[PDB]
RNA sequence: CAUCCAAAAUCGAGUAACAAUUGGAGGACAAGUCUGGUGCCAGCACCCGCGGUAAUUCCAGCUCCAAAAGCGUAUAUUAAUGC
RNA sequence: GAAGAUGAUUAGAGACCAUUGUAGUCCACACUGCAAACGAUGACACCCAUGAAUUGGGGA
């Protein structure tokens, strides 16, 4: 239980600081090894370097094949993978292109179907793959 | 409805005019048994019914399964009077129809204090209560006027019922079974008159029963 | 042992209310015990009670009308101020129409209703209903 | 009696029943809680007609605490004889 | 850098959006009374929700307390102007008996309806903005201006007006 | 910004082309018993789950819904949490 | 009686079973402190009702 006496503080103090440890929602904010371990650094986006299409399969339940794409980030030097979030827009990235990439989701668990992927592609080249997708702009080979 | 025949001795007093009221049936406790003793004594355009949920229920056996239907009624007039009813028949209509019967028979007053502000009528429980059905238990807090009905949707509803407009309210355990939930809210606005408060006592007289009094007439009625 | 005298009288109260008994028997007295009573038998809780002396430690009898619902006990006797009374008046009690709060104070033992009238606030000591 | 206004009026249902045992309020809801009423009795045998009651509670049948309190009740009536 | 001017919101968004039963109450208004977006709506229970606020504040209070004796005054004398309650009021439980439509209700907008001078509220909007409306002899052009008890019986139109 | 289209003398809407968008409609969660196309493929899906030719969820059209000159998406943080 | 050996059983079998057999099982002096070391119920203190027995002391 708890202790209730005047000068009692002390080991309530100390109790918490133990038993905060146990709990991995505090760990995700205070400990700088999650930090390190994320690939954007904690940043909000990164920007990498296409390397290479990589065809990527799906589980059990759900049968189907995901188109995805193996990248290299500027900023750490890591190798990542991410999803391509359109049908059809496989054709709108390319090898060597500049690509933005992002978190989808919940960012500690990855992805139903897609094993190890927690990253959607947002922009190819600065332009919104969605302006591509439903067209409005056109992408630059420029 | 169909032509209907009482066998209780309230029935009787009922459908002549010697008990008028819900109150006199209240005040010297005796059950309700027969549904047709809430239509009678208050009339439509005060009660409402409303279904709280109705949802399948499966019992297994081999091969194919047999199925049903679980379903609650709820029931009242917002002067202080609330029922919850919960029945189970193998069809939709059936469980439907068997509830709003069930949940006539349930009925309970409600008592209504104040937050220690006095005006009007009231708009507040008297005291903090609770009620338990599983896990989950509320605790109905009283709140000042102008607060509004401080609760999910579910015990909005239930609480609306009852007359209360003014409240704040949480819930602990497991409070995603519908069900439990209900009957919980319910068991907490019964609790008002079972706590003993100084505003009531000063030996308050007992009087005969309506059933006593009314006796030669039973006895006339049997014939 | 019992670190607080208060937790054990007021617990053998709250158990036999609870049975419906019409006396109750206390183990220990003290100054404190006896004013705590007095308190509830004024506004009308409690019908008398006797103190008895074995000349070691008195024992204290109760005549319980059955008009109490609970007898508490506020253990570390936490502060409480003029603006703070409002505070536990609200969360340890199911009202504030008929909730009583009862305090220590240099002035003597009283309600909080008496506290704030002569307003001095002070250290709690028990609440009843 | 009773929860009132500022303005003094009733603003109640009812006031419930006394268990003049325990001096609880006697619910609605308890079915258990009897009223008991018993005729007196004059001198050459006649009935002054049923004026005492009393009213026991749910509670006091679940252990049946119930005889015990009625005779504590009837004998300070003067109702049961003691020597 | 050394900007010293304050920036608030006025206006907030209930949680939980999706209820049924709030959007039959939202709708209700602007429908009726001819309110824009469900914004205006928002914006009056902001001011109403701070305005109970301390109302409650001060009920809690004993009586002869600082708190409670001036600041009480303030409250009941504000809600005399602009004739949401009357001068039979004084409790600070009036007060928190204020909802939604009674600010709605004393909105330029409404008013100038009510008072016969448009055929709509949706007509009455336009009078307002198209400059043609007065509220005693200042030329108002917002509809969310809210009109005093004593200003409302001398609304007339506009000297800027072809309708006056 | 405001005040004005003469004080003798100064402009101008009718598809009011001076034309509102961004996300949604199986459940959670407000809104389709739709029509075409695709057929465990393409893709959707925070989660539960959809797609194997009978798709209320995909790809299009119409219809309706929420917010609105703002609306989606990502990450962190707080409430939700008496986890 | 773990290990080992031999005979069965079995498709396969130091198997489970049978005949054997070392460490160990015992004692003294040292270590080890690892059990479902369980009542899966921490320690001290107060209040709390129904019936028939047992184990020690004391009382008539």
């Amino acid at each position: 239980t708890k202790a209730n006496g005047q000068h009692a503080a002390r080991k309530l103090v100390r109790l918490r600081r133990k038993n905060r440890w146990a709990d991995k929602g505090w760990k995700k904010s205070h400990t700088f090894v999650a930090q390190k371990a994320n690939p954007f650094g904690g940043s909000s986006h990164a920007k990498g370097i296409v390397l290479e299409k990589i065809g990527v399969g799906a589980k059990q339940p759900n049968s189907a094949i995901r188109k995805c794409v193996r990248v290299q980030l500027i900023k750490n030097d890591k190798k990542i993978i991410a999803f391509v979030p359109n049908d059809g827009c496989l054709h709108f990235i390319e090898e060597n292109d500049e690509v933005l990439v992002s978190g989808f989701g919940r960012s500690g668990h990855a992805v139903g179907d897609i094993p190890g992927v927690r990253f959607k592609i947002v922009k190819v080249s600065n332009v919104g793959l969605y302006a591509l997708y439903r067209q409005k702009k056109e992408k630059p080979r420029n | 409805k169909e032509e209907w025949v009482p066998c209780t001795k309230l029935g009787r007093l009922v459908k002549e005019q010697k008990i008028t009221s819900l109150e006199e049936i209240f005040l010297f406790s005796m059950p309700i048994k027969e549904h047709q003793i809430v239509d009678q004594l208050i009339k439509e355009s005060d009660m409402r019914d409303e279904l709280m949920l109705i949802v399948p229920v499966q019992k297994a056996t081999s091969a194919g399964q047999r199925t049903r239907f679980k379903a609650f009624n709820i029931v009242g007039d917002g002067n202080g009077h609330i029922g919850v009813g919960a029945r189970v028949g193998k069809e939709v209509s059936l469980a439907i129809r068997a509830s709003m019967i069930a949940a006539k028979l349930n009925v309970v007053p409600i008592r209504r204090g104040y937050w220690g502000n006095k005006i009007g009528e009231p708009h507040t429980i008297p005291m903090k209560v609770t009620g338990k059905c599983g896990s989950v238990s509320v605790r109905l807090i009283p709140a000042p006027r102008g607060a509004g009905i401080v609760a999910a949707p579910v015990p909005k509803k239930i609480l609306e019922f009852a007359g209360v407009e003014d409240v704040y309210t949480s819930s602990c355990g497991n409070t995603r079974t519908r069900g439990n939930f209900i009957m919980a809210t319910f068991y907490a606005l019964r609790k008002t008159y079972g706590f003993l408060t100084p505003d009531l006592w000063a030996e308050t007289e007992v009087s005969r029963d309506p059933t006593d009094e009314h006796s030669d007439f039973l006895t006339m009625g049997s014939k | 042992t019992m670190m607080s005298v208060l937790a054990n009288a007021l617990r053998c109260i709250a158990s036999a209310e609870r049975r419906g008994k019409r006396q109750v028997l206390i183990r220990p007295s003290s100054k404190v015990v006896v004013k705590f009573l007095q308190v509830m038998q004024k506004h009308g809780y409690i019908g008398e009670f006797e103190i008895i002396d074995d000349h070691r430690a008195g024992k204290i009898v109760v005549n319980l009308n059955g008009r109490l619902n609970k007898c508490g006990a506020i253990c570390p006797r936490f502060d409480c101020t003029t603006p703070d009374f409002e505070k536990w008046v609200k969360n340890i009690l199911p009202s504030r129409q008929f909730g009583f709060v009862v305090l220590t104070t240099s002035l003597g033992i009283m309600d909080h209703e008496e506290a704030r009238a002569r307003n001095t606030g002070g250290k709690v000591l028990g609440f009843f209903y | 009696i009773g929860t009132y206004n500022e303005e003094g009026v009733n603003v109640d249902l009812y006031i419930p029943r006394k268990c003049h045992a325990t001096n609880n309020l006697i619910t609605s809801y308890d079915h258990s809680a009897v009223q008991i009423a018993i005729a007196n009795v004059d001198a050459n045998g006649v009935l002054n007609g049923t004026t005492t009651t009393f009213c026991i509670a749910g509670y006091l049948r679940r252990q049946a605490e119930s005889d015990h309190a009625i005779n504590h009740l009837a004998i300070s009536k003067g109702i049961i004889r003691i020597k | 850098m050394r900007n010293y001017n304050n920036f608030n919101r006025v206006w907030k968004a209930p949680r939980r959006p999706f209820e049924k039963e709030r959007l039959d109450r939202e709708m209700k208004l602007c429908g009726q009374y001819g309110l824009r977006c469900k914004r205006e709506i928002w914006r009056v229970n902001m001011t109403l929700s701070k305005m109970r606020r301390t109302a409650r504040l001060l009920l809690t209070l004993p009586e002869n307390h600082p708190r409670r004796q001036l600041e009480g005054s303030a409250i009941m004398r504000r809600c005399h102007d602009y004739g949401f309650l009357e001068e039979e009021k004084d409790k600070l439980d009036y007060v928190l008996s204020l909802t939604v439509p009674d600010i709605l209700e004393r909105r330029l907008q409404t008013v100038v309806f009510k008072h016969g001078l448009a055929k709509s509220v949706h007509h009455a909007r336009v009078l307002i903005l198209q400059r043609h409306i007065a509220v005693a002899k200042q030329i108002v052009t917002i509809p969310s201006f809210i009109v005093r008890v004593s200003s409302e019986h001398h609304i007339a139109f506009a000297d800027a007006s072809p309708f006056g």
